[PDB]
Order: C-alpha cells, then structure tokens, then sequence
C-alpha cells in the first residue's frame, strides 16, 4: 500500500530567479567543465577505465 | 570508348572520393536557454524569490 | 677538407649558419677533447641518433641537447618516460625558446596545452603553420601536405553525417594555398573548431606522423615512448634551410 | 578499440572483439544491430544470465 | 534574508489546509496545476492499477 508521487520542473524557471551575471558566470563553468568531461570520458572508454 | 581513349589511369580523377562518417559521442549537457529569448520575459517575476 | 669548407660560397650552409661558424673560436692541437665535457671554443659533443659522438657548434639548441643526453637519454628506456613528465613543463618551455623542433601543442590562445586539449580545427592550423615556410610559400617538404590532408580527412570523416557525401579533397595539390583552403574546409565543420580530438584520432594522427617515407615531422607532438625518435632524427637540414625554423632563429 | 602493431602493422582505431580485424563505425550496425536487438530488452530467459 | 525568502518563496504553503501541496510546490515557480504536462505512470499493464 506504499503510494509514492514526485514533481519535476523545467531548468529554465530556476536560472529565471538569478541575475544575468551569475548565470553566465554559471555558463562559463559549465561549459569548460563540459570540455574536462567529454575528454576524461573518451580517455575511460578507450582504456576500458 | 572513353575508357579506352585516355587509357586506364585517368579514371581515377573521377571516381570521386566519399566520406565515410566516424561517429561523434558527445557529452551535451542540457542547452543553455537564452538570457533574452526564454529567461528574460520569466526573470522579472521570479529574481529574487 | 670539412668544416672548412661550410662558410663556403657555393656551400648549401645558411649565411646566418655560417657567420655562427665565423663567430666560433675554436681551439687549439691540444684543447679539443674539452669539448667533450662541455662547450670549448664555440663547440660540442653530443650523441647523434646513431649513438655515435658528434662535434657541433654550442648553440642554444644543441647546449639542450646536450642536457636532454645527462639527463633523459642517459636513462633506461623504461624510466625515461616518468622522467620527461617531471620536467615536462621545463622541457616544452626549452624546447619552443631554443631548440629547432617546437612544441607541438598549442591551442587559439597560445597557450602551451597537450594534444589531447586541442580542437580539430587548432591541430590542422597548427599542422600548417609548422608544416609550410608561409613567407616563400611552399612546403617545408612534400610529404608534409600529404600529411596534413590524410588528417583533414579524417576530420570529414568525424563531422560528416549525411551518406554517400564526396570529399572535398578529391585532390592533394590543393593544399598549395593551405591557408585558404583550411579556412574553407573549417567553415564547413564548424565543430571541428570546439570539439577537442578524441584519443582514437590522436593515436590515429600519431601513427599518421610516424608513416614511413614521408619525411619526420619538425615538432615534438607526445613525450612518450618515442620522444627521441620526435627529438634527434634528421636534425642537420634545418641548418641549410633557416627559413623553415621557427623564428628563422 | 586496438593501438599498436596489428599482424605487424600499426593500427589503431575499432576492432573485432574476437579476430582483431579492424573495422569501421559505418559497418557496425549493419553487422551486429540483428544480434543486439535479439539479445537486448525483453525477451526468452537466456539461462546462461 | 534566508528565512524570509524559505517563508514566502520556497515553503509559504507547508501546513496551509487552504493551499494543496502538488498547487505549492508548482506556484513556488509561477506554475499551475494547468502547467503539469506530463505524467509517468507506474503502468504495470495489470488490469487493476
């Protein structure tokens, strides 16, 4: 008898509550994080790791 | 008979060359919406909240 | 008759090369075995790619060489590698201040990076601009256009999505203006200019690069396994040929 | 993924998990999506998982 | 300035009998009850649930 029920919201209306300068400071981390990512993952893949 | 006139070897600037497409993984983290086009016209009632 | 004979006229001998020899003291009948403990009236001994020792003028390329011996060559194959990436950032700043083979990585910045952190579109640039004399407009050889076509393939091969689609490159010789044609091709893929390489392409480039008959390249790519074929081998052209080397230096 | 000598050659790139054969991205779904699909999802126990 | 901004912008609805919890947690970020788009059902293709 276990009911359980979650609610998820699109991203947009949470950078909507920040100024313009801390979401592309956000921006700017994300994407060279995004860079390490993409590089670190094919390097793991390649080498079974 | 054009094969033949021009000899064999020519046909190699013809039979043109194709690429093959080599996959392309990526690791897209989700798109940033645009500050003026879908956060802007939500940011005037959510900053701040 | 030898070394006399390099500040020669008619000799190949850059005249930048030769007025170095001019500007060598040299030495005496019963001083010439200094140079095997270090630089003696202009000269050196180092170890050639043949094991051998080899006299040179004591320029700021070959004085590193001469380091890169005591202190790289001189070690067991298998620590060598462990000890090029404790110097690594000594050795990359040396090797692009004084030495005829710079660094290869690079990216739109200028700053010093590994291969791995280049996009496609810097390592193609990079490849020109180290591959072709830009102000004589030619290939430093003719292996090298080849070269970096076979790798501006690959780079079709990476972003091309629709089938059956033609090459570009249908033909090598177009990579005689390499400059434009490099932009026009980039154009095309415009992700080339922000995606990094992925390592299958780097090992694929590196295999590329030590391809036989085609000349070795003029840059240092890795400092691997391989970093003394990439460091010694046929090093004496870029004396003759001044234009080719970076900074005409 | 293969990096190294091959029967001698250099090669580096796809291969064959059981020859060692190289092989390309393009020719991957043409040669394996039948098994993949008949050994993924849900389907008769294979009794070996 | 936290606990003003929990107050009214985050919990304002916990323990209100007037306010429905799924209406609360949506109208945090200026949504509706209208603005749920999508639902992901349990959907265990049993006749009863």
């Amino acid at each position: 008898q276990k009911g359980a029920q979650c609610i998820g919201v699109h991203p947009k209306y949470l950078y909507a509550t920040l100024d313009e300068q801390t979401y592309n400071e956000y921006c700017t981390k994300v994407q060279a994080r995004q860079k390490k990512a993409y590089r670190y993952f094919h390097n793991g893949l390649i080498n079974n790791t | 008979e054009n094969k033949v006139v021009n000899g064999e070897a020519s046909e190699a600037l013809y039979k043109k060359k194709i690429i093959e497409r080599r996959a392309n993984i990526k690791f897209d983290f989700p798109p940033l919406p645009d500050w003026k086009k879908d956060i802007q016209p939500l940011n005037d009632k959510l900053k701040g909240m | 008759f030898g070394s006399r004979m390099m500040v020669a006229k008619e000799a190949h001998t850059s005249p930048e090369a030769k007025q170095a020899i001019v500007d060598a003291p040299g030495l005496d009948d019963s001083e010439w075995e200094k140079t095997y403990k270090g630089p003696a009236g202009g000269v050196i001994t180092v170890r050639s790619e043949m094991g051998e020792p080899i006299h040179k003028l004591a320029t700021r390329g070959v004085l590193f060489w001469a380091e890169m011996d005591q202190k790289i060559f001189s070690l067991p194959k298998e620590k060598r590698v462990a000890e090029l990436k404790k110097n690594r950032d000594y050795i990359i700043r040396k090797l692009n201040a004084d030495f005829q083979k710079v660094w290869f990585g690079k990216n739109k910045k200028g700053e010093v990076v590994d291969l791995e952190d280049m996009t496609y579109g810097e390592v193609v640039r990079r490849m020109v601009e180290l591959l072709y004399v830009k102000d004589e407009k030619r290939w430093i050889d003719h292996s090298f256009a080849k070269l970096t076509a076979d790798f501006i393939h690959r780079v079709e091969e990476r972003f091309t999505t629709a089938a059956s689609q033609p090459s570009l490159i249908q033909s090598y010789s177009d990579l005689d203006e390499p400059y434009s044609a490099v932009e026009r091709v980039l154009a095309h893929y415009p992700e080339a200019e922000t995606q990094l390489i992925s390592a299958q392409d780097v090992q694929h480039f590196l295999l590329l690069c030590k391809r036989r008959g085609q000349k070795p390249v003029t840059f240092v790519p890795a400092l691997d396994e391989d970093f003394e074929f990439y460091f010694k081998k046929d090093s004496l052209w870029q004396s003759e040929d001044l234009a080719a080397v970076i900074d005409r230096d | 993924n293969y990096n190294g000598l091959i029967k001698g050659k250099p090669y580096s790139g796809w291969v064959d998990a059981k020859t060692g054969e190289p092989v390309d991205d393009k020719d991957v779904k043409p040669k394996y999506e039948k098994y993949i699909l008949e050994h993924s999802g849900i389907r008769l126990i294979e009794p070996e998982l | 300035a936290k606990e003003i901004l929990r107050s009214f912008g985050n919990f304002f609805w916990k323990n209100d009998p007037t306010i429905a919890p799924l209406r609360g947690a949506l109208a945090v970020w200026g949504l509706t009850i209208d603005d749920l788009d999508v639902a992901s059902f349990h959907g265990t293709s049993t006749k009863a649930n």
